[PDB]
């Protein structure tokens, strides 16, 4: 009965900052790897970032390295995706993925950058 | 000393001896063992 | 006699044999000394050495020579009183294996073994002389040391400055003096392959120090838990890392800092979740990745990001399903999934155009997808111990198929299209004889003729 | 590099030093062999090309 | 006994060629230098490995074409004639020693 739903997306200029929220209900956020994925229109889905289940070990894609950030809060059970130095290339729909017994995908927030 | 504690041992010479005389010496060792045990 | 000439292996004589010796001594001590040698044990062992030299003639040793898996000429000596002096007359000898050979001195005659590269000291403490030591220092490439005791490790092995491959077999750690016998590993300036099977509870510091030039580190704790604890992110020249039976139960984060690694093995680590493989995208040349013999319950979809993989091993696990993202690695060439709870193969399995070996032995595969036969270069298959109801007729599409295992399935008849494989022979068709009887007689004759030729 | 070798190198053509991994220090003891035509520093553990 | 053990025929058959297109004879672990090795004037390189207490005989003058002498773990005591011959007929000398005194 795990629900993954995103919020905080929208349309923003390039070179700014944007923040995403992934709401987790049925599982503790800090105990499972949280993966951010993007799918550009007319393109296969591309991984964005991940957080380890321990040690706050974070992973980022090569094309987005040093620009995006990932964080989570167990008290409120959410995953934060902070997007910085945005470009028209990073225009894609973002999903927060988990695996608690099975595969779970979020609703997806539309992100467009001028 | 460094040489003694590092498994390095001194040279020892060797030779070649007849097979027949070697078998004779082996049998003589066995016989001396048996005789010492008996005596 | 023995206090002067140093032959202490003559025990004192008891009754009725010391009396006659005393009489002889009164007559002539010369007979006493001519008898003492024959009663000594050092003399008996030396005569045994001479008899060994005479018995193991060069022809006998050459007939005893075999070739190990690495196509090297091998001589394995087991339970001999010493090294025969004639084992150094075979110039073609490549590997010298010594097991359970006592009171052994490496003679200077070992310098005749120009082609000697590997020395296996199995439970054998051997002393060496300066000429032989210098020869081995200039020539010996690999050393296998198996020891039940620290003192059984020869202490001259740290002076072999051309050694490249050192295999330490046996428990080495001790209380209050641990990791001190291997303090001499720093002097091995050309070491590349270091294998540690010693039940280490913590990686020794000297291993980290010498690992800056190591190219392969292999550890086998045979059940002992190994704690890396930030001692592994300095061996940047490493290219193969094997952690067998380390009881990790978790992938340490130190592995992903080895930017030159290519082959990582994590066998018998009791792994449960392998979602750490997301960090493997840092390793930009990771080709072979063995995760076999674990408790892995699922393959994370993040395994698709490892587009440079070529060999993937996940057998002997608790995998129940195959994700579709696993088939994003189009460079994959080996996908061994034997002994799992798989029940079907996703249709994307045909996307891996370069797959060559695919073993799904001991699963619940009742039927194979027709897309599976798009992998035209699939040289070998292993579909044994499954529940395959019927073999698809498209098996003949795989022209390069050479060895296909089929024993243990619920098959009734073999397809006639199985015989159209140009290279498949009766040797390569591993199947029950009852099933094999179902082939057409032309197919049987062709398979037998191919097996003959 | 010994001083005696530096002295004798005034007439040398080829020099080969093989230390078997042990570090060797040149320290301005090599420029006197201006006749040298083939210099080999094998396993000298230089860690950097000397000037 | 050595000449009985290592005759001229056995030595000449034992003669081999190295990679340098040089005719060389390898003497390894012998009691001494057989006196019959010097009747082969074709030699150019001589290898004395692990031969104890060798004295360089004056017969080395017979080896006109000898250019290289290899002394591996074999310290050589020399005489005036042999030393004078080597001072004008030796071009390459290979010395491998386990100790300074060697």
């Amino acid at each position: 009965q795990v629900q993954l739903v995103e919020s905080g997306g929208g349309l923003v200029q390039a070179g700014g900052s944007l923040r995403l929220s992934c709401a987790a209900s049925g599982f503790p956020v800090g105990r499972h790897f949280m993966y951010w994925y993007r799918q550009a229109p007319g393109k296969e889905r591309e991984w964005v970032a991940a957080i380890y289940s321990y040690g706050e070990y974070t992973e980022y894609a090569d094309s987005v390295k040093g620009r995006f950030t990932i964080s989570r809060d167990n008290a409120k059970n959410t995953v934060y995706l902070q997007m910085n130095s945005l470009k028209p290339e990073d225009t894609a729909v973002y999903y927060c993925y988990v695996y608690v017994g099975n595969e779970y995908w979020g609703q997806g927030t539309q992100v467009t950058v001028s | 000393k460094s040489r003694i504690e590092q498994g390095i041992v001194d040279r020892s010479e060797t030779g070649v001896l007849d097979k027949k005389e070697g078998e004779q010496a082996k049998a003589l060792f066995e016989k001396v063992k048996k005789f010492r045990t008996h005596v | 006699i023995r206090e002067e000439s140093s032959y202490s292996d003559i025990p004192d004589v008891k009754n009725d044999f010391a009396f006659m010796l005393h009489l002889i001594d009164q007559y002539d001590p010369l007979y006493s000394k001519r008898f003492a040698v024959f009663l000594s044990e050092v003399s008996e062992n030396k005569l045994r050495q001479l008899n060994l030299n005479n018995e193991w003639t060069l022809d006998k040793l050459r007939q005893r020579l075999t070739k190990n898996a690495q196509d090297k000429l091998e001589l394995h000596l087991f339970m001999l009183s010493g090294i025969p002096d004639t084992v150094f007359d075979l110039v073609e000898l490549e590997v010298l294996k010594l097991e359970l050979i006592p009171d052994v001195t490496i003679p200077p005659s070992i310098a005749q073994l120009t082609g000697l590269k590997e020395l296996w000291l199995y439970h054998t403490a051997a002393k060496i002389e300066a000429p032989a030591l210098a020869f081995l220092r200039e020539n010996l490439r690999a050393l296998h040391i198996k020891f039940t005791d620290i003192k059984e490790i020869p202490l001259w092995i740290y002076s072999l400055k051309t050694l490249e491959e050192l295999h330490l077999t046996g428990n080495l750690s001790a209380e209050n003096n641990r990791y001190i016998v291997i303090d001499g590993l720093r002097e091995l300036k050309r070491l590349k392959v270091l294998r540690l099977k010693s039940n280490l509870s913590k990686l020794p510091q000297v291993v980290t120090d010498v690992g800056v030039h190591l190219q392969k580190l292999s550890i086998n704790n045979e059940g002992t838990k190994l704690i890396v604890l930030n001692s592994l992110k300095k061996m940047v020249n490493l290219t193969e890392l094997e952690l067998i039976r380390c009881d990790l139960e978790r992938i340490p984060h130190s592995i992903f800092s080895l930017h030159n690694l290519q082959e990582i093995d994590l066998k018998d680590n009791n792994l449960k979740t392998i979602e750490e493989i997301i960090s493997f995208q840092h390793l930009h040349r990771l080709t072979c990745l063995k995760l076999w013999y674990n408790h892995i319950a699922y393959i994370p979809i993040q395994i698709g990001n490892l587009t440079n993989l070529e060999r993937l091993y996940l057998n002997r696990n608790k995998i129940e399903k195959i994700p579709t993202q696993l088939f994003y690695c189009r460079k994959l060439r080996y996908l061994d999934l034997s002994h799992n709870n798989l029940t079907f193969l996703p249709a994307d399995i045909g996307l891996l155009q370069n797959l060559q070996n695919l073993a799904v032995t001991a699963n619940r595969i009742e039927a194979l997808p027709p897309e599976l036969f798009q992998c035209r270069k699939l040289r070998a298959l292993h579909l044994g111990n499954n529940v395959l109801q019927s073999l698809p007729s498209r098996v003949g599409e795989l022209t390069n198929l050479t060895q296909i295992e089929l024993r243990g399935n619920r098959l009734e008849c073999l397809p006639v299209e199985l015989g159209e494989c140009p290279l498949l022979k009766r040797s390569g068709l591993v199947v029950e004889e009852d099933l094999f009887s179902t082939l057409p007689p032309e197919v049987k004759e062709r398979l037998w003729r191919a097996d003959k030729e």
